[PDB]
């Protein structure tokens, strides 16, 4: 160690929800670019956070067409609803079921608002239909996932199944997908100097920056640990 | 005979019919899958005599007879996704009209 | 492992001679095995404590 | 005569770029995809920016 000087996280103020500008206390130069840099990474990559997995619409049951009072096709409304972003419970594979009628504006509250699910922009749009007579109502199931997958990544798992009406969709599923690793000289005065590091993530609002960053942490050092071996 | 499309393809794997709609021609919207068959059209085949071996063939499984060559429109090679859609056109004397 | 993949299990390492030698990881995670690498040897460098 | 009735099935596909693409740049400019490599790889802007 001599004199290691061993940093803290502080200073934590959440610039947004969905973001945050986190420091910590000084250390040794060398590494905390590098230690930002890893943990960059490893909340980059093993980013667990909560998307949709599965979708069924009423009027739109196989591929890509249009209906009356529809707007936006199958896949520019799975997009559009992609434009929300979903934060799940502990359980995932929650399904949400978005049902509405009417003239009014597209928002995101007229969605299955259940215990295990938020939704964050209750003002994201879903291509507000023009007809009183036509009539929203798609059930979406909506997973916790770790990385991106290719939409014909799935074809095997469900070959009997996911038939025409059953909607599968590729995703990302990277809780952050932004963060930047700012290494600073400061916070050190008594001792040697050491840099002050601040961190600014900025999320998809699935998860907390400080929980995440412990997370991402938590993982850099296991992967450190199979180093002594 | 011509090869009408009905899904009676002779000697036809169940999931093969369970995509195909009555009309031989299958639902719409509906993905394929590697070399899926959409439109089975029943060509008409050559027929035979008795045959007793044959009519012993026909009196155990039957309702092939070797009467209707398979017109069946299978997905091509490395061409598999969505239909979007699809047009038929009869010409004048014929309106099945099934879709 | 939340996208947790694992560590590189085979760590076999070939030394030429005491003065020089190489060491191979088993499979770590896309990126994982380079972010790794480059930190390691930012510390490494960066710091080895020794007399002299 | 030949065809007492004719049935034209449309597919559609999409396609997402893959390893060997073909850039194309109004500025006369040809590319031609190369490799893609975890955003991690991308050098960080002054704003991080990869």
């Amino acid at each position: 160690v001599t004199e290691f000087l061993k940093p803290r996280l502080v200073d934590i103020e959440q610039v947004s929800s969905t973001h945050a500008k986190v420091t910590l206390e000084p250390l040794e130069r060398g590494f905390g670019h590098t230690l930002g840099n890893a943990l960059r990474r490893i909340l980059l990559s093993s980013m667990p956070g909560c998307a949709v997995t599965e979708v069924e619409i009423d009027g739109v049951l196989h591929e890509y067409s249009t209906k009356e009072g529809v707007q936006e096709d199958i896949l520019e409304i799975l997009l559009n609803l992609k434009g929300l972003a979903v934060r799940v419970q502990g359980k995932d594979e929650v399904i949400l079921t978005l049902n509405k009628s009417g003239i009014g504006p597209v928002t995101a509250a007229d969605i299955t608002h259940d215990g295990d699910v938020e939704i964050v922009k209750p003002q994201h749009v879903i291509c507000h239909l023009t007809d009183e007579n036509a009539s929203i109502s798609m059930r979406i199931k909506v997973q916790r996932g770790r990385g991106y997958v290719p939409a014909s990544t799935r074809i095997h798992s469900e070959e009997d199944e996911r038939p025409i009406g059953r909607l599968l969709v590729d995703a990302c599923y990277s809780p952050v997908e932004r963060i930047a690793y700012n290494v600073e000289a400061a916070r050190v005065e008594q001792r040697t100097d050491l840099d002050k590091l601040v961190i600014e993530m900025e999320t998809n609002g699935t998860i907390d920056p400080e929980e995440a960053i412990r997370r991402a942490a938590t993982i850099l050092a296991e992967q450190l640990e199979a180093f002594v071996d | 005979g011509p090869e009408e499309i009905t899904a009676d393809i002779p000697n036809v794997g169940e999931a093969a019919l369970s995509k195909l709609d009555e009309s031989g021609i299958v639902y719409i919207g509906a993905e394929v899958t590697g070399g899926d068959i959409l439109v089975g059209k029943v060509t008409p085949k050559g027929e035979t005599q008795l045959t007793p071996e044959e009519k012993l063939l026909r009196a155990i499984f039957g309702e092939k007879a070797s009467d209707v060559k398979d017109s069946s429109l299978r997905v091509p090679n490395g061409v598999s996704g969505t239909v979007i859609d699809v047009q038929v056109f009869t010409r004048d004397g014929v309106e099945k009209d099934k879709r | 492992s939340v996208t947790e993949f694992l560590k590189p299990r085979l760590v076999d390492i070939e030394q030429v001679s005491s003065t020089h030698a190489k060491v191979t990881l088993e499979p770590l995670e896309r990126g994982f095995g380079h972010t790794l690498g480059n930190a390691l040897r930012r510390i490494l460098l960066s710091s080895m404590p020794g007399c002299a | 005569p030949g065809v007492l009735k004719i049935v034209k099935v449309y597919l559609a596909v999409k396609r997402r770029i893959q390893p060997g693409d073909k850039m194309a740049g109004r500025h006369g400019n040809k590319g031609v995809i190369s490799k893609i490599n975890p955003i991690e790889d991308m050098p960080y802007d002054e704003n991080g920016t990869p």
